[PDB]
């Protein structure tokens, strides 16, 4: 009797983005099994009994041990769902696992070589099966179901007939010598899709649903999977469900009572709004961007009040392709300077969004008041180890200054995070990926003299207002002050020089606006006086 | 810090249905007997 | 035909009393479904070993049953959690 159903396919799984990964799991475990006894017995070897996976929360894990489970013709398998074994009794957790391998033990002795094939699922994996103390007064809560897994799996006796599979999130806490390619060899990866997995993700979503005619013409699956990037397994179907439910809503209603329609019921259909509509705000993707961010950072927006704006524009640009677009520097990192108030962040924030990145995210001190340093540490590594599952990525570091925790009393600073932060910004990321880096600062002289310069390949420069010109310029944009009094600002302005950043030429015109109609321009004119160069 | 579960002590067998009256019952009877018994000689 | 299935989770937050227990109560007694095991903060724990999670699998057992021995065609269940 052939081990695989007679009527399997793989087209009926229903899984898409994973063909390397069954095809080596396949050539692995099951390609001994389906050629006749004699090579396998003429080759003297044994077939292999243990499989692993691990990854980010919804990638597909379940689904496959499951799908896999199904796969063979045998016994219905078993299941373990987490600590489902443990007991108050003294000794019955051990008798409790031991009763699982009970059938194949019996199969094996009475049968012999055609003996049956038999699975099962130690799901969540991790819960029972944490590193050993290995020294005095650090017992283990679970101790002895691990030893007695460890002798069973392999021990004084010898089995042939059985297959472990294995699931959980931190492939790092796993016990040492429960990972030798004697008990558990296969172990393998599952990552985000890519584009072609999201189409595949997608299609076979939808299939079904196609059957009855439930999809106008105006659905264009290709432009949906090219929108959304890195999204995912999860997500797709959430976002689907999603957009099924308010189209099917629009039929039906309620408010005082509930009640359905019949004679339109009969003409449902689903269009390309109801899709976007959710996609705009229903599902929310957990290793992207959203606008809310760049909404907070760009409150006022960017405008275009001289020449240096688009210098440094072009001079991101300029790194964002470097980045991209090479493969002997994939580090580089730029630390953007200037005087305070001189608006660093936004410009910094601008080209982050434009560069088009995939991932994109914003360490900022805002969410750590109050953290200590270790906390502060631990979400740098965090977010740092995260930026590192894409192809494309994009990191700001926001108020460095502030970061340190530095006071120019004594001064004082915390030691601990600038030697993460040094250490941290030389460590290349795996290979065959790329990674930008982009700071900030108020105060070059303090990082050039703590020997921090040499850690960055570049640095820009973000210049103030320097002449009347450009202050008459940016007042017209914003649009507060009509030609009328233009004029007479101006014939003010004009016969000298002006020495302010943005955001206080805003907070003054704020101020300013307050009093009465026909005294704005003089309580303006002496607010700007008394304000200063202090070069 | 919260003292962590321990393992139930032990079993400690005691059974204790019905007997004593029972076998009481079952005596009476014998009694009974043995009088007969002792009468009919 | 549309072969989807339920959400299976809410959640709801905000500050010290806006309404949110009410909220609960009567979405919870509006279905037909019979009444929600309630679970009144951490009163599952437990000093002996392996009594938490039994008494965690015994709230799914009736569900889990109902489903097993109808199918498509069981009822709906619902649970209740505070804290
Ligand atoms: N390639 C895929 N195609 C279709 N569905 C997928 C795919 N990968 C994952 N899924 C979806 O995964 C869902 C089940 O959740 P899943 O088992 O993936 O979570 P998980 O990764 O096991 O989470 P956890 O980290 O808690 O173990 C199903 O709805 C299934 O449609
Ligand atoms: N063309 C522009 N260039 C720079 N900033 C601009 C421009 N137009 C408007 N702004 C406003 O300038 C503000 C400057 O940003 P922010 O409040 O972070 O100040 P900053 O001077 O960069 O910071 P810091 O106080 O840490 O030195 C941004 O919020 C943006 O709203
Ligand atoms: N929208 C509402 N309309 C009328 N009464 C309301 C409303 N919201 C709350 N209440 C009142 O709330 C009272 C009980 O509030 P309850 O403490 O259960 O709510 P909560 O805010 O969810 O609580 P908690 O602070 O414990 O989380 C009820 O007597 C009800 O009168």
């Amino acid at each position: 009797q052939s081990i695989i159903n007679p009527d399997w396919n793989f087209e009926k799984m229903g899984i898409g983005g994973l063909d390397k990964e069954f095809s080596d799991i396949f050539r692995r475990a099951f390609a001994s099994r389906v050629f006749p006894p004699e090579i396998v017995e003429q080759m003297g070897c044994k077939h292999v009994k243990g499989i692993l996976l691990y990854g980010p929360p919804g990638c597909g894990k379940t689904l496959l041990a499951r799908q896999i489970g199904k796969m063979l013709n045998a016994r219905e398998p078993k299941v373990v769902n987490g600590p489902e074994i443990l007991n108050k009794y003294v000794g019955e957790s051990e008798a409790n696992i031991r009763k699982l391998f009970a059938d194949a033990e019996e199969e094996q002795r009475r049968l012999g070589a055609n003996s049956g094939l038999h699975i099962i699922i130690f799901d969540e994996i991790d819960a029972i099966c944490k590193q050993r103390g290995s020294m005095a007064g650090s017992t283990g809560v679970h101790d002895t179901v691990v030893n007695q897994l460890l002798s069973k799996i392999d021990g004084v006796e010898q089995l042939n007939n059985i297959l472990v599979i294995g699931m959980t999130n931190r492939p790092d806490l796993i016990d040492e010598a429960l990972l030798r390619p004697g008990r558990l060899e296969v172990k393998m990866e599952i990552g985000l899709p890519d584009e072609k997995g999201r189409l595949q993700i997608l299609h076979i979503h939808t299939a079904r649903m196609r059957g009855h005619q439930l999809l106008s013409a105006d659905v264009d699956i290709k432009e949906l999977a090219v929108e959304t990037k890195n999204f995912s397994g999860a997500e797709l179907e959430g976002l689907v469900r999603a957009a099924q439910s308010t189209a099917m809503n629009r039929h039906i209603k309620a408010s005082t009572k509930v009640e359905v329609d019949m004679e339109k019921a009969e003409s449902l259909q689903v269009t390309r709004g109801d899709f976007l509509a959710s996609l705009e705000n229903d599902i929310k993707p957990a290793f992207g961007t959203n606008q809310e961010d760049y909404a907070s950072y760009i409150m006022n927006g960017i405008i275009k009040w001289g020449d240096p704006v688009t210098r440094v524009l072009d001079d991101g640009e300029l790194l964002v392709q470097q980045t991209k677009n090479s493969d002997r520097t994939p580090l580089v990192s730029v630390l953007l300077e200037g005087p305070p108030h001189s608006g660093k962040t936004a410009l910094a924030a601008k080209i982050a969004e434009e560069s088009n990145f995939p991932f994109i995210k914003i360490c900022s001190p805002d969410k750590m008041i109050g953290f200590s340093e270790t906390a502060k540490c631990q979400a740098m590594k965090k977010i740092f180890d995260d930026a590192y599952k894409s192809q494309l990525s994009c990191v700001v570091v926001d108020d460095i200054e502030r970061l340190l925790d530095y006071v120019p009393i004594g001064p004082r600073f915390s030691n601990l995070v600038l030697q993460a932060l040094l250490v941290l910004l030389k460590k290349a990321p795996p290979q065959g990926r790329k990674l930008l880096i982009i700071g900030t600062t108020s105060r070059k002289d303090v990082l050039q003299e703590m020997e921090m310069l040499n850690a960055f390949s570049t640095t820009i420069h973000v210049p103030n207002i320097a002449t009347g010109e450009q202050l008459l310029e940016a007042l017209e944009l914003l649009g507060n002050f009509k030609d009328k009094e233009r004029t007479t600002i101006a014939q003010q302005v004009k016969g000298k020089k002006v020495w302010i950043g943005i955001k206080k030429l805003l907070m003054l015109i704020e101020m300013s606006l307050q009093m009465d109609p026909e005294y704005r321009v003089r309580k303006f004119l002496a607010l700007l006086r008394e304000e200063g160069a202090s070069p | 810090s919260m003292a962590e579960d321990a393992d139930m002590r032990n079993e400690l067998e005691e059974m204790q249905r019905r007997a004593d009256q029972l076998a009481d019952e079952s005596l009476e009877s014998t009694r009974r007997m043995l009088q007969l018994v002792e009468e009919s000689k």
